[PDB]
């Protein structure tokens, strides 16, 4: 395999205001919203559970 | 005989491992006994003490366990 | 130095593992199972198991494992 | 914006703001629950049921003030304010990870009024005693709901001492020796050493209460050889320390509240006052036992734990003398917040004396399980834990917000806080020495006037609650914005303004050798 | 981001009767629950 | 029993009590001192306008500090460990008796002699006989000779409970698996109350505990009735 | 800024991990009492999710961004040396339980340890073995770490394959060990201190060779310098706990409880 | 009785503690049998086994200690 | 630092030592001495002690260590 460190430094580095956590491209947004989805969801579904075991 | 008394083997608040020990000791002896056709009475002793030590309840629990095959101290 | 730790992992840590390896294959093979006895003390059962039947534990082997009842 | 600011926070100040509302909100739950108790015990006889919906409301009024009041408003919320500007460093070690131990609270809270939701609530005591927290005599979820609840909260605090124990090692400036750092910044230092040697403990024990409960383990269950008393021993391996938590950052709070308000530039021995709570933190890991002299432990280990305990008076004589030496000479400013430092220095003595009382285990066999113990904590806790915190609250308001309280309205909040929280707890130890136990719904007739006298104490301390609230809103409604602060020449968390600014210190200070 | 008195804060302050209601939901809220805990336990 | 208004300690019915009376004045005169001082020193360093602002030297006065509280807890510690091991010192009882702890009630349990056992359980408020104790009386009472040294023993088959009677200073767990022992010696005839003093469940506040203390002679005969 | 510390940019992950606990934590109480595994199931799917994108974070801020100054690294250090201690005070909670079981056998287990219908595993048997394989991965470790500090790319990643192939090992032995051993965790305090306090280990086991399996694909990507791998150092302490959790292990609950 | 029997708790070439223990197994029974006035026939066992297996040397030093009172086992 | 060692030594270290030495002293007085029991493992003589009489040992205490034919 090659060193292709000094490509990923200028990506992250490119001057675009991007957070680190969405500064690799479109691939992070989809991850990010994926990932958001299922916790606030699963909260809301945790919600509703609570919702149903408070009562015989 | 009117109580247990003092056994510098067990000389703290507690008392589980006295009446055990008292328990297995009457048991043992009672095995021993039985088995050459000597006297029982020779265990009179351990009797008097486990009875008077012992919760009723652990007594029976283990009699019953004793009788189960399910005993887990060597007698 | 590296060279060292290298000396040390084939030369004393792997000669270790594959002696050990040995002693433990030479000792495998089945083991007789002890006659069942339902002792107060094991197999608890305060609630079901939250999977199979309730009654089984999470690597329950038949062979080696009675169920509070006895062998299966 | 909004959510990028307030739900993805990595700035020290907007995390202790957080902290600090969250913590506001916890108290309001805790007093709920603590008038509850109050109303049963006014009268003889039952208001509300029997002993499990009344334990259910104890057991959550103390979760509540201790890990959702107490501990987010000292160290998640001051100590997040105050630390990174008190040695100059640009915020925490780690200013992400310190997001998520503010966020695994809403959730640790969640839990807990889950578990009061569901079943017949977890009416335990605090402590979690099996086997009444057992699956047989607290069967379903109830419990395993307030399990979870301290697991997030303790994964909660050991990340956050983490973040604490790494800044003040590692960001103060570099002429700055830990001998230079401030009261405030030890107390918090040595708070979150005792975080991470404990909660890692209470998470073993009540990790094993959960595999007791749900996966056939038997180490509190005497029918598979457990023992319940392991658990007792796990569980104060972590409580003693963790009252030492819920009071250190107070002390760390009170010498600089009584320094600012004597006009000294300096607490009277710094070295003393740095060694006391080094050694109140240390002595606090060897002494747990004292929460067990009637559990039927050898008289040796009684004697041993009677002596280890009474041994922590030494240290803390050293703090409040050295209080008092350094209100000599000064030059008193009867603020609110010097108010609620003087209180706090008689009443806590108070309350460090009665545990002294209680430290003789042949005395605590007949106190024990009484109301004399709940007098002793709600004086170290409800009338020190609690100025200290309504004294930081009043000192640093104008600090966090810009704007300044009306003092004459936060005396007057003091008042009526000192005669409630006095009226409410003094007449417990009567009840204690004449043999009220603690966790009771109702009680012998003998005892009604001590509980009527103590449930009226408790209404008085709503009416502060109460007028707190009305306090703060005055503030925040009129905006009396700060000019001039004295004292900045050592008190460097003011020094950048009122509120300071999102990033502070981005030039760092200059200190040379 | 805003900086200064009133805007370093999750709550707007820039209306002194709005920030009574939502204060008074916040603490309101929070003293309410165990009542209505309480109420729940006991119509079970 | 308590009494309305009290503010100390039930009247010692044992000697241990009187001993135990006797340690809590000691170290209550000592908690009184220590408060009152700390409460003066404060009214005194806030009733001057005289003022001393510059760096004060800490190490002679922090020699008092340490040095005069070790020697005011010796002073407690001695008396205090003096009655601990009071308590632990051998007596030889002339009777056994076992308590055992339930959701909500107490067992008794006799077995020096005869199989004599029995269950003692609260008054309910509605069944209570003309100047009887809300909460306090129980259908069978723990009746024990008076004037005699006897070994109490005390477990659980359920939670945790814990029996106590503060007249006669005692507190003694009661735990599943374990038999916790304490001494009982009164010095009086009478009625002596205590209450479960372990969080049990529904009905903690409702499982207290009475010993009836007699003469030998009326408990024999009691123990005979009682088969 | 004129400091060499790391003001991080404002990140969703703190809030997720936080909703992944409630998740993990409501969920596992919705498998013991509801007989449901849904919300375990995205709690454990969010939590993974949260860990990947975090650390996947921290590699660009540092590899990639430079934000790992000296001073940086040294907080790092600290932080991971008090995680460690966190967790040796969590596995001191095991072995007190199993000492204070041990030392005073009560009259149910037959009033001796080993319990009574107890028949211990072998100690020289597989947990030797057991033993001699994290002994060996902790030599080799080191190996891995000093070829790095000499720049040898090759020789770290053969150390670095064999230190992982041994964590595998111990966990495939002790996974074979787990379905032969003829008690269970329901076999009293014996069965409830075997297996809890050794399955926490072969947890911290996994997450000690998956944090390897993360150093090792670093390095395959040339991450780490010669003087710059902390990622690599804290795994290799982690690793290194590990081994001595181990050897405790080893000696008080085969060993000495047998 | 033609010979002790194996003794799954004295497996190993090292028989000293099957000589000890067998030899205080006979004089505690002894002294048991002998406290209530019981029948010393009882302990038979133990008197066969620890004749066949200890020196006579060592048996006649332990009967010498325990007549001077300096025997250190208990009995 | 030396500034912390001696913070050490002054406020944890020599503190220990002090209590140590009140624990001590506090348990200071002379127990009493057992009746004496000739038992053939103890008071051993396979040889004369090269020094007194010998029949004393090095640090012989006439108090507690008694001779193979009992106290002095
Ligand atoms: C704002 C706050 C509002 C007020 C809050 C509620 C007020 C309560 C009122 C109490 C009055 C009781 C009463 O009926 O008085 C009659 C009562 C009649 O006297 P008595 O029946 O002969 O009492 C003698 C007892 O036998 C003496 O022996 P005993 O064994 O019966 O007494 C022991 C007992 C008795 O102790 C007391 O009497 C407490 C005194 C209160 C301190 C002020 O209790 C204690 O141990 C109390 C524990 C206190 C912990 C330490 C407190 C630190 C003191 C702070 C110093 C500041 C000084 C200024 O008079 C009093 O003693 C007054 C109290
Ligand atoms: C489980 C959860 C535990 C958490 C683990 C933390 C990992 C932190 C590493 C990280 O996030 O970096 C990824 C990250 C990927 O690159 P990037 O920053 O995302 O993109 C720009 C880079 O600068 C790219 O520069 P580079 O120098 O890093 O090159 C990376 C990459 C650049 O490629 C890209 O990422 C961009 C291209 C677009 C394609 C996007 C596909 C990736 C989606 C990932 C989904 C993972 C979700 C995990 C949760 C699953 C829940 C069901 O180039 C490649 O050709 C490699 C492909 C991606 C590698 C990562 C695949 C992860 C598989 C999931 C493992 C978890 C299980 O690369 C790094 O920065 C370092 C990666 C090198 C280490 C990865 C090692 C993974 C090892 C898995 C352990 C499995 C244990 C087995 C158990 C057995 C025990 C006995
Ligand atoms: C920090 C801990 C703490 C605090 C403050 C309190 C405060 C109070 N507690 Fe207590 N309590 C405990 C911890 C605490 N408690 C514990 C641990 C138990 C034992 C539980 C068990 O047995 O298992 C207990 C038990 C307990 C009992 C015994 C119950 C029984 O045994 O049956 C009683 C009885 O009256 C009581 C009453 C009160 C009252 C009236 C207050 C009042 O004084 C409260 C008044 C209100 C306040 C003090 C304000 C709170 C809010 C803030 C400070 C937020 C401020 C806002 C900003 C800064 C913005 N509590
Ligand atoms: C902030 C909280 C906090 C603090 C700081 C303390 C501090 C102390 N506590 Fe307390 N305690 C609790 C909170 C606290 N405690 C709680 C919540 C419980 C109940 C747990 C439960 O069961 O739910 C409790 C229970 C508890 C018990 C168990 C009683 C029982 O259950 O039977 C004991 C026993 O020794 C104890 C003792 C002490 C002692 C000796 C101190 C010392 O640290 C006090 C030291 C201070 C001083 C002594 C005052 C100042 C000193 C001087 C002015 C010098 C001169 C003094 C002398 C010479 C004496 N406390
Ligand atoms: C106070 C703190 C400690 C002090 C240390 C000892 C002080 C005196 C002797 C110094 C040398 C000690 C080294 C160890 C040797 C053996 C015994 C020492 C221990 C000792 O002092 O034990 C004393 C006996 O000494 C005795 O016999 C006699 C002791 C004198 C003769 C010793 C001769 C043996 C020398 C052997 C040399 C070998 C060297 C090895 C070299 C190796 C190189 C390859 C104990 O007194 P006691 O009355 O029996 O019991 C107390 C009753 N109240
Ligand atoms: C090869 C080693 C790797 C272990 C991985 C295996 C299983 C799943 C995960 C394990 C995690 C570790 C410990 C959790 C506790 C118990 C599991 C112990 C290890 C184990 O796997 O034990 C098994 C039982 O598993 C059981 O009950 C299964 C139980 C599964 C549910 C686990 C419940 C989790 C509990 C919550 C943890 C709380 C964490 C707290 C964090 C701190 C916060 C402050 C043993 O099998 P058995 O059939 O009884 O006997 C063998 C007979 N042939
Ligand atoms: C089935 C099992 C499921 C359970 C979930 C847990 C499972 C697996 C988790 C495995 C841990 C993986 C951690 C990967 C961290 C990658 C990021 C990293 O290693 O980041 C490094 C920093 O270290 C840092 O943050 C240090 C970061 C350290 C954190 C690790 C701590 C272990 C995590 C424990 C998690 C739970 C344990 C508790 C269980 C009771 C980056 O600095 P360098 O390396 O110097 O690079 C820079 C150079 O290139 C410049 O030249
Ligand atoms: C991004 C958003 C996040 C996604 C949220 C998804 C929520 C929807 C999940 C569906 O709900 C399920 O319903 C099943 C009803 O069929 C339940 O079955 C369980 O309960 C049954 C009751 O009939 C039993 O048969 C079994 O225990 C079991 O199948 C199960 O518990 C529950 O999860
Ligand atoms: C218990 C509270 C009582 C507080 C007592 C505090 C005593 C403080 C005295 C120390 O200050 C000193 O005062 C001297 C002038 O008078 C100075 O000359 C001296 O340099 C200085 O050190
Ligand atoms: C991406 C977001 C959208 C996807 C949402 C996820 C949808 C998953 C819903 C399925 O619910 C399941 O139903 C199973 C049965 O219907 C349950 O098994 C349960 O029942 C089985 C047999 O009925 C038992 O063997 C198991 O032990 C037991 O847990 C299982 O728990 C539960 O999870
Ligand atoms: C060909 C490749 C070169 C890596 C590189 O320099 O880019 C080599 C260098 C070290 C090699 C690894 C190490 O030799 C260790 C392993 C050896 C096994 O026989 C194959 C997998 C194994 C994990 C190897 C895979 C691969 O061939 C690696 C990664
Ligand atoms: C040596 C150390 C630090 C001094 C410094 O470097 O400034 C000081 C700070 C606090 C001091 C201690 C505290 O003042 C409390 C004690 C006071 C006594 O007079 C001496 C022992 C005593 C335990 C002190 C010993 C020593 O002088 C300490 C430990
Ligand atoms: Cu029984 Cu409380
Ligand atoms: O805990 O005092
Ligand atoms: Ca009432
Ligand atoms: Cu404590």
């Amino acid at each position: 395999f090659e060193n292709r460190v000094a490509e990923k430094q200028k990506l992250f580095q490119e001057d675009n205001g991007l957070p680190v956590h969405l500064k690799g491209g479109a691939t992070d947004n989809i991850l990010y919203r994926v990932t958001m989805t299922l916790c606030l969801g699963g909260t809301l579904y945790s919600l509703y559970c609570l919702g149903w075991a408070s009562f015989p | 005989y009117q109580t247990a008394p003092f056994d510098s083997r067990f000389p703290n608040q507690n008392q589980t491992r006295n009446c055990w020990q008292n328990y297995l000791d009457f048991h043992r002896c009672e095995k021993a006994m039985t088995a050459k056709g000597g006297d029982v009475s020779v265990c009179e002793w351990y009797r008097r003490v486990y009875k008077s030590l012992c919760p009723i309840s652990w007594v029976s629990t283990w009699d019953d366990r004793r009788a189960e095959g399910t005993f887990p101290g060597k007698i | 130095g590296a060279r060292t730790w290298r000396f040390l992992t084939f030369g004393l840590a792997l000669p270790s593992v594959a002696l050990c390896t040995l002693n433990s294959w030479l000792h495998s093979g089945h083991r007789e199972r002890p006659a069942f006895i339902p002792y107060h003390h094991l197999r608890i059962r305060t609630k079901p198991f939250s999977w199979g039947d309730g009654n089984h534990t999470f690597f329950h082997n038949p062979r080696v494992n009675p169920l509070p009842t006895g062998y299966e | 914006m909004f959510i990028n600011r307030w739900l993805f926070s990595t700035n020290h100040k907007d995390i202790g703001t957080l902290y600090l509302l969250f913590g506001a909100w916890a108290g309001m739950v805790g007093t709920a629950l603590s008038l509850l108790i109050r109303a049963e015990l006014g009268q003889p006889g039952t208001l509300l049921g029997d002993d499990q919906i009344y334990n259910v409301v104890v057991t959550a009024h103390a979760f509540v003030m201790i890990f959702f009041m107490v501990m987010p408003i000292m160290i998640g919320g001051f100590g997040n304010w105050l630390v990174p500007l008190m040695i100059g460093a640009p915020d925490m070690a780690f200013p992400r990870m310190n997001n998520m131990s503010f966020w695994l609270l809403p959730p640790s809270f969640l839990l807990l009024l889950a578990s009061s939701m569901v079943e017949a609530g977890a009416g335990t005591g605090w402590t979690v005693y099996p086997p009444l927290a057992g699956n047989l005599a607290h069967a379903g979820a109830s419990v395993d709901l307030t399990i979870f609840s301290l697991h997030l909260a303790g994964v909660s605090s050991i990340l956050g001492a983490i973040n604490f124990i790494t800044t003040i090692i590692n960001m103060k400036p570099p002429a700055m020796s830990q001998y230079q750092t401030p009261l405030f910044v030890w107390s918090v230092m040595i708070t979150a050493v005792l975080l991470l040697l404990s909660l890692p403990v209470l998470a073993a024990g009540i990790t094993m209460l959960l595999t007791d409960r749900n996966l056939n383990t038997t180490f509190f269950d005497p029918a598979g050889g457990g023992d319940p008393i392991l658990y007792q021993h796990l569980f104060w391996f972590f409580g003693h320390p963790e009252v030492y938590i819920l009071i250190l950052p107070g002390f760390g709070m009170i010498s600089h509240i009584v320094t600012y308000y004597s006009g000294k530039k300096e607490p009277f021995g710094y070295m003393g006052m740095v060694w006391a709570m080094m050694s109140i933190g240390f002595l606090g890991f060897i002494v747990w036992a004292h929460h067990m002299f009637t559990v039927g432990m050898d008289v040796d280990t009684r004697a041993y734990f009677t002596s280890a305990t009474m041994i922590i008076a030494i240290p803390t004589g050293v703090k409040v003398f050295s209080w008092l030496a350094t209100l000599h000479g000064g030059n008193i400013k009867w603020s609110p917040a010097m108010m609620w430092a003087l209180g706090f220095i008689f009443l806590f003595t108070v309350g460090g004396l009665t545990g002294i009382v209680l430290a003789n285990s042949s005395l605590d066999i007949v106190l024990h399980d009484t109301y004399y113990v709940v007098a002793h904590f709600h004086y170290v806790l409800s009338m020190g834990a609690v100025f200290a915190i309504m004294g930081g609250f009043v000192h640093w308001f104008p600090l966090f917000s810009g704007y300044t309280l009306n003092d004459t309205w936060a005396k007057i909040h003091f008042a009526i806080m000192f005669v409630g929280v006095n009226m409410t707890f003094f007449p417990q130890h009567f009840l204690g020495l004449s043999g009220m136990p603690r966790r009771y719904s109702d009680y012998p007739d003998a005892y009604t006037m001590w509980n009527t006298i103590s449930s009226m104490g408790s209404f008085i301390s709503l009416t502060a609650v109460m007028l707190m609230v009305f306090i703060i809103w005055e503030a925040f409604a009129s905006k009396r914005e700060v000019l001039t602060v004295d004292l900045t020449t050592t008190n460097l968390e003011w020094l950048n303004g009122c509120p300071p600014p999102y990033h502070t210190f981005e030039e760092p200070t200059y200190v040379n050798l | 981001y805003e900086e200064g008195p009133g805007k370093n804060i999750p709550f707007s302050v820039e209306n002194k009767w709005r920030l009574l209601a939502m204060m008074t939901l916040f603490f309101g809220s929070g003293f309410a629950a165990p009542f209505f805990i309480v109420r729940h336990q006991l119509l079970k | 029993m308590a009494y309305p208004m009290q503010l100390g300690f039930q009247d010692a019915t044992s000697p241990i009590m009187e001993e135990l009376l006797h340690f809590h004045d000691h170290t209550l005169m000592i908690v009184f001192l220590i408060s009152s001082l700390v409460l003066y020193i404060i009214s005194l360093m806030l009733t001057t306008k005289l003022t001393h602002t510059s760096t004060m030297d800490a190490q002679e006065v922090e020699t008092i500090w340490t040095i005069l509280p070790a020697i005011i807890l010796i002073l407690i510690a001695l008396p205090s460990l003096r009655i601990l091991y009071m308590m632990d010192e051998i007596n030889n009882p002339s009777l056994t008796v076992k308590t055992m702890g339930h959701q909500w009630y107490w067992s008794y349990e006799y077995t020096d002699y005869e199989d004599l056992s029995f269950d003692s359980y609260m008054i309910p408020t509605s069944e209570l006989k003309p100047g009887e104790l809300r909460l306090l009386e129980v259908d069978n009472r723990v009746v024990l000779p008076m004037e005699m040294t006897i070994r109490m023993l005390v477990s659980s088959e359920d939670v945790l409970h814990s029996w106590a009677v503060p007249s006669l200073g005692l507190k003694t767990d009661a735990i599943p698996g374990r038999l916790n022992q304490t001494t009982l010696m009164s010095s009086r005839p009478g009625l002596y109350y205590g209450q479960c003093s372990e969080i049990c469940g529904s009905n903690h506040s409702f499982m207290p505990i009475v010993l009836e203390l007699v003469p030998l002679k009326y408990f024999e005969k009691w123990s005979a009735s009682m088969l | 800024q004129t400091h060499a510390y790391h003001m991080v940019n404002p990140s969703p992950w703190p809030l997720t991990g936080a909703l992944s606990a409630l998740l993990m934590t409501s969920g596992l109480t919705m498998w013991f009492h509801f007989n449901s595994m849904t919300l375990l199931m995205i709690g454990l799917t969010t939590n993974m999710l949260t860990m990947y994108q975090w650390w996947r974070d921290v590699i660009r801020e540092s590899t990639f961004q430079g934000h790992h100054t000296p001073a940086v690294q040294k907080g790092l250090r600290y932080g991971m040396i008090l995680f460690i201690i966190s967790e040796v005070l969590f596995f001191t909670g095991f072995f007190w339980a199993f000492y204070h079981s041990s030392l005073a056998p009560t009259p149910e287990l037959g009033g001796c340890w080993p319990p009574t219908g107890i028949h211990p595993l072998n100690p020289l048997e597989v947990p030797l073995l057991n033993t001699s394989v994290l002994l060996a991965s902790g030599v080799s470790i080191t190996w891995a770490h000093h070829s790095l500090m000499e720049g040898d790319r090759k020789h770290m990643l053969q150390a670095l394959f064999i230190t992982i192939t041994l964590g595998v090992y111990f966990t495939l032995l002790q996974a074979s060990e787990y379905y032969e051993a003829p008690f269970t965790i329901s076999d009293g305090v014996y069965g409830s201190t075997f297996f809890v306090a050794t399955g926490f280990h072969g947890l911290h086991v996994i997450i000690g060779s998956t944090f390897l399996i993360v150093c090792f694909f670093r390095q395959l990507k040339f991450h780490f310098t010669s003087n710059h791998h902390f990622g690599f150092e804290a795994a290799a302490w982690y690793w290194h706990f590990v081994d001595v959790v181990w050897l405790f292990l080893y000696v008080s609950i085969y060993w000495w409880g047998s």
